[PDB]
RNA sequence: UGAGUGCAGGGUUCUAGAUCUGAUACAAGUCGUAACAAGGCAGCUGUAGGAGAACCUGUAGCUGGAUCA
RNA sequence: CGCUAGUCAAGAACGAAUCCGAUGAUCAAGGACGUAGGCUGGAGGAUCGAAGACGAUUAGAGACCGUAGUAGUUCCAGCAGUAAACGAUGCCUACGCUGUUGUGGUUAUGAGCACGGCAGAAGAGAAAUCUAGUAGGGCUUUGGGGAGAGUACGCGCGCAA
RNA sequence: ACCAGGUUGAUUCUGCCUGACGUGGAUGCUAGUCUCAUAGAUUUAGCCAUGCAUGUGUAAGCGAAGCGAUUAGUGAAGCGGCGGAAGGCUCAGUAACGGGCGAGUAUUUAAUCUCUAGAACCGGACAACCUCAGGAAACAGAGGGGAAAACGGAGUAAGAGCAUGUGUUAGCAUGUGAUGAGAACAACAGUGCAGGAGAGUAAGAAGCCAUCCCAUCAGUUAGUAAGUAGGGUAAGGGCCUAUUUAGACGUAGACGGGUACGGGGGAUUAGGGUUUGAUUCCGGAGAGGGAGCCUGAGAGACGGCUACCAGGUCCAAGGACAGCAGCAGGCGCGAAAAUUACCGAAGCCUCCAAGAGGGCGGUAGUGAAGAGACGUGAAAACAAGUGUGUGUAAAAACCACAUGAGUAACUGGAGGUCAAGGCUGGUGCCAGCAUCCGCGGUAAUACCAGCUCCAGGAGUGUCUAUGAUGAUUGCUGCGAUUAAAAGGUCCGUAGUCGAAGAACAGUACUUGUUUGUAAUGUGGCUUAUCGAGAGCCGAAUAGAACGAGAAGAGUUCAGAG
């Protein structure tokens, strides 16, 4: 190819943005922005979709040529904009806030949430570096940098995001008996508490999870976000609570156990 | 134009391959700088991305640092003395990294000379600077940077190179 | 051509076959079918659901075992086909009624059928006729008409249908 | 035409060779056997003629249709 | 130097295995010059080419199994 | 960096050719009758001569022989 | 491979409280032997006898039969590489019923070990019969309806055939 | 998970031919209604008349002429900005960075995000405008004004590389320095543009593993294999060059030749298999054949440029133009494939945009390639028509109600295999029929016809490839005394295969956890009158990461032989 890729066929697109495969051959091409590719969703499609306010091209136009639609605290007027995980979506008319969750099955949600719950999100540390002048920088998952903040904080912690100021709050780190959010794999969308970590060198580190309703699940860390100053969560998850069920255990609870 | 594309070269087991594409631009060459001595001139080269390149085509002069004394200076260049890849180089004053090169002494005498242990550390040094002798090596690349810059040698490395100078 | 949508019928291997001939022909006779297609469609349908029970019976794990047995009979149930006393949540009648599929015969798949409910429930003086009432629009379920004579009928929908009178 | 050979062909038909002409065009057709092989009785012929001046010659021979003239 | 790798191909249709071999040419240093030679067992590391063909480094090596000179009983028992 | 084109060669696939020589099918033509019965000299395998043609003759072998003696 | 003496190397089997310790099975490529007839050079030449020549017999015999006759048939130094070279049954290694008769050693004289012949049985097989019973033991050669054809072209060996 | 007919006067075997059944193309005859898919791939990557497929403007870069004005305004020729490197078409070439799985560097990246973040002066032209005015056309001249956020210079911040300290390695210190810039505007209340550091997207180069036929192709290679040093590139590297070392690859098939877009997948199938993949998704290559190239963040671009070779078009003869493996369409070639149709609507992409563009895409028309559901009467009482409404971008079809009525089957067969007539008339080894076996020489259930039956049925016959039949290719699973078939005998390398006893180790081996699959397929549930269809769910192959078990396999030992 003699240059960059400006399409994407409906067939090739991300399964958590869960559009219906037969209606056209073409889907919404991301704009480059704070999260991956892979990790986020246009915005056009959670007005249209996860949250429906449009219904046509003409009308998602006029919502954002009007500037009604607020994003992490600032205005956002292009249509093909990436939202991401824990991610605050508000309208300052009629004053709703939501996050963005995965549903069991690991699809996107839109969860409807408090004026604040609005305040805050998290992110997770990935590199830290010193710059021209002598000046100590840290960055984050969804492209996020810095300046000055507290020298102790660790590559992989998790840290808590005040999004008026645009300044960190509070920080935690990866240790046995705190609550942990699950991003991508076979259990996506699952909350647990961490049972124990088994460390390896030079390769990802393993993870031993309990779940709220007994189940034991293991994953590798490049998959977990930790959500909790110790015991118990800071954000307000989905009306189910992030427990998943067998279609096993889907029939003993419908039909009853088999007795002997 | 020139390529640096493998399409042409045999296989490990000595076997020809086959050509399955028309060249590309993104594995293309340029031709050879020579960089004489002489009056500076120097061109600029558009490159990928639309960065910029400086080609020095003639020098005349180099910034030549001494390494025990920890100082800098800029002096004239004379002639090319000695080359470790082919001696047509050395017969035809080209500049390049690696090559060893006559200088004018006399900036380093007047530094030098203030070190009152000067003579009996480096005799050797000491004598060639009487004669007017001044010799130093090429360290940047004149064709990619656009100038050259070096360092004075001393100690083992004057008895090293000498050895390849004379007849 | 290669292109969307399963073909539901199998050839039989040896076209003038005596056994098989005679056979065919009463059943065709007997329920006012109209040709050789509507009857291996049906045979295709049975098969099918044998093969489930076979599957079910030989396979080495329990989790499987007790979820797919359930599915299995409540759905043949539902359609007024496998009429027993199946027990849920006791392993042994399980496995009793999936071996009483084994012998399930097309006869009780055709008799689901709605050109046949409509005449056996009286409505009708033959199955031709039936048929011809199910054509012409004179037949009903739910308060809405059903044009075609394949309708199988669910278990229970039998007090919603009915007949009127001709247009002219 | 696609050879340039010269070949034998048979014609089915109990009247079949009054219904063709020299310099006629004709398509030709195979016996049915694995490879090419001769067929009943006639030695060392390996087609059949099925088709005269865009006409099946079977509607030709029992006078269901008539020549294109 | 050649380094030789060996390993078995499973065959479907047939329910069985042929052996495989390849041949990998890779950087010894003048560390190891005396120490490594013919038939003994290599640890190489990857890197960046090296040449049109090199790719790998020797890092340590495994010597040839001796168990013992094994014993001679003296004269005097 | 090189398109095109001179002049010699090769490598492949097809095709022409006076004349010679195989094979196959020849309803039943001409000359004999070599094999199948101890087929009228028991047959057959190797090798070497000879001959209108099947074949005949020397030498060693075999029974699938006309002899389990 | 068949007369008698003398001489020179190596092998098989048997008896037994000898020594070493996995050195082994089968085999593309490569190498050595191979009746007879044939070929290159020397020695020799009794008997027999392709070719060639006659006498008979026959329609005709060029053949069968008889007379005669050459190359060959023998030896030394080599080439060649085929046979119904067949028990038409690959080589190691197993598990397997009885009676009888041989050959060579050894013997508690009761028998064994190696190499054979014969006659039943049981199984097997399309039968005839059985080197063919039982069997996912190992390794090599090899066939896939008649014909054309073990023929054409190319290649390797050979003095030629 | 299946058989039948055919060597003989009969029999039992070996063995092959033929029938019976799926699927991809071609074709004969016949054809009522509605719904879902698909169409010049096979032969010529052959040649092309015509029309269309790429352009974009605000309150907010510069604004000429014209119109008009108490020194206002207007409305815009050009310039600048952003795109034209995506999507669409095809399978020629390539046995290979062409394909699957991991990893993130030795690299470059306009837009976009987060943090941060800007005191600058001067000068000409180019296009349009104005006056002449050339050329058959295509296309151009003189002369004179005049702008920019366009362009070139000045200062000035900044600043590559080199050297030494200190912190791998950013950073900081010191010495030395080539180079060397910069956008604001509007208020409907905003939109832009300079620098850094990190992300995000896209390439370039790399690691491992798998890949077709011929031995009547056995030796191949000399930038070839390596080393030291340098040039070159965005970057590692024989990528290229100088001097030294002789390597590298092969019977476990090198080298040569022939052939091929590769996967996800498709067809058949009890199991083990055998065949195919131009063709909705991913990646690669091309634009008549070869080769060079400017511009750009990105092309060795062809709805850009330049030259040759093969072909064309217009001319006033001097010159000019052009490339349908885009969408319709034409000619050829063949046994082989649709309309020079509508589109401010759906899905997406492009711009300076409360708007403009798109043959990309959607909508219908055409055709018995494929797949669903139903008509052709009932015993009292039956499609297809028509009119309104709906439906859509506008339609047609579909569905609702209301009117008329009484229409609607063919293809192959009837001696055996193989379902169904020794019926009547012609013909006499003729004419014909027959996959195979076989019929006909005047008493033909087999030809040519009439009449009755049979089979499938809006469908049925034929030809051609392939899978099955078939244990006639044999791993599971065939044969070699006489049917086809054990080398004349030894030695022997590569190759395949190899005691008992006591111990040992974990790479194969088996298994856990975690990754690895959109569509298709598999197990399900829910809504279109029903059924294909549509929508949602669950699990999954090969391949890879980390642990575990030690029977078999492997390695060692000798108070074992």
């Amino acid at each position: 190819v003699r240059g960059p890729r400006k399409h994407l066929k409906r067939l090739n697109a991300p399964k958590s943005w869960s559009l219906d495969k037969n209606g056209g051959v073409f889907a919404p091409r991301t704009s480059t922005g704070p999260h991956s590719m892979q990790e986020s969703i246009p915005l056009c499609l959670l007005l249209t979709r996860i949250l429906k306010v449009a219904s046509n091209n003409k009308e998602i136009k006029h919502i954002m040529k009007n500037r009604l639609i607020t994003v992490n605290g600032n205005i956002r007027t292009d249509s093909r904009y990436p939202v991401g995980i824990m991610d605050v979506l508000s309208i300052k008319k009629t004053n709703e806030h939501y996050r963005l969750l995965y549903n069991i099955a690991g699809k996107f949600v839109l969860h409807k949430i408090t004026e604040e719950e609005a305040q805050y999100r998290i992110a997770k540390v990935t590199n830290k570096k010193v710059v021209k002048g002598n000046i100590p920088h840290t960055y984050t998952s969804c492209g996020g940098s810095f300046k000055y903040a507290d020298p102790s904080i660790s590559i992989g912690d998790s840290v808590k995001i005040d999004i008026k100021t645009s300044k960190i709050v509070e920080n935690s780190s990866l240790e046995v008996g705190k609550v942990v959010y699950l991003i991508k794999g076979k259990n996506i969308g699952c909350l647990g508490v961490i049972t124990g970590i088994e460390k390896r060198e030079g390769t990802h580190d393993i993870v031993n999870i309990v779940d709220k309703v007994g189940r034991n699940f293991s994953t590798i860390f490049s998959n977990i976000l930790v959500v909790g100053a110790d015991d118990n969560p800071w954000v307000t998850f989905t009306k189910d609570e992030g427990i998943k069920y067998s279609e096993y255990e889907q029939s003993i609870k419908e039909y009853g156990p088999m007795n002997e | 134009g020139i390529s640096r594309s493998n399409r042409h070269k045999r296989k490990e087991t000595g076997g020809k391959k086959g050509l399955h594409e028309k060249k590309r631009k993104n594995n293309c060459g340029r031709p050879p700088s020579n960089t004489r001595i002489g009056e500076r001139r120097v061109k600029q080269v558009r490159v990928r991305g639309g960065n910029i390149k400086h080609r020095a085509l003639r020098l005349d002069t180099g910034n030549i640092a001494c390494k025990t004394h920890n100082f800098t200076l800029n002096t004239s260049i004379q002639n090319v003395m000695y080359h470790p890849s082919n001696n047509e180089f050395m017969r035809t004053n080209i500049l390049t990294k690696s090559a060893v090169v006559k200088i004018n002494g006399q900036p380093f005498k007047h530094e030098l000379e203030k070190d009152q242990q000067f003579e009996s550390k480096d005799p050797v040094l000491f004598d060639n600077l009487r004669k007017g002798n001044c010799y130093a090596i090429i360290t940047s690349r004149p064709g990619q940077v656009g100038m050259a810059d070096g360092y004075l040698l001393q100690g083992e490395e004057l008895k090293f190179y000498m050895e390849k100078f004379k007849k | 051509v290669k292109s969307k949508g399963i073909k539901k019928i199998v050839v039989p291997h040896r076209p003038f076959e005596r056994e098989r001939l005679v056979s065919e022909m009463y059943i065709v006779g007997k329920y006012g079918l109209r040709n050789k297609r509507e009857l291996w469609t049906i045979q295709k349908m049975c098969d099918s659901f044998k093969l489930r029970a076979k599957d079910l019976l030989i396979t080495p794990d329990e989790k499987e075992f007790t979820l797919s047995s359930r599915r299995l009979l409540k759905k043949l149930a539902e359609w007024g086909v496998f009429m027993e006393d199946v027990d849920y949540n006791n392993k042994q009648s399980l496995t009793n009624n999936l071996e009483k599929l084994l012998d399930l015969a097309p006869t009780s798949f055709l008799e689901r059928r709605l050109q046949h409910r409509i005449f056996d429930l009286g409505l009708a003086s033959s199955v031709h006729q039936a048929r011809a009432f199910i054509h012409a629009r004179r037949v009903k379920i739910n308060g809405s008409v059903v044009n075609k004579p394949g309708y199988l009928v669910k278990d229970g929908e039998d007090g919603f249908i009915e007949v009127v009178e001709s247009k002219r | 035409v696609r050879l340039n050979k010269k070949v034998i062909a048979y014609v089915p038909h109990d009247g079949g060779l009054n219904q063709i002409e020299i310099n006629d065009e004709v398509i030709v057709e195979g016996l049915g056997k694995k490879g090419c092989r001769s067929k009943g009785d006639i030695p060392g012929v390996r087609f059949r003629v099925c088709k005269v001046q865009k006409v099946s010659l079977k509607a030709l021979v029992t006078k269901k249709k008539e020549r294109p003239a | 130097i050649v380094v030789v790798k060996r390993y078995l191909h499973y065959v479907k249709k047939y329910k069985r295995y042929e052996r495989r071999y390849k041949n990998v040419s890779v950087h010894l240093s003048p560390c190891f010059k005396g120490l490594v030679n013919v038939g003994d067992t290599v640890i190489c590391g990857e890197t960046r080419p090296l040449s049109k063909t090199k790719r790998f480094v020797v890092v340590g090596f495994e010597k040839k199994e001796i168990k013992e000179k094994k014993l001679k009983m003296l004269s005097e028992i």
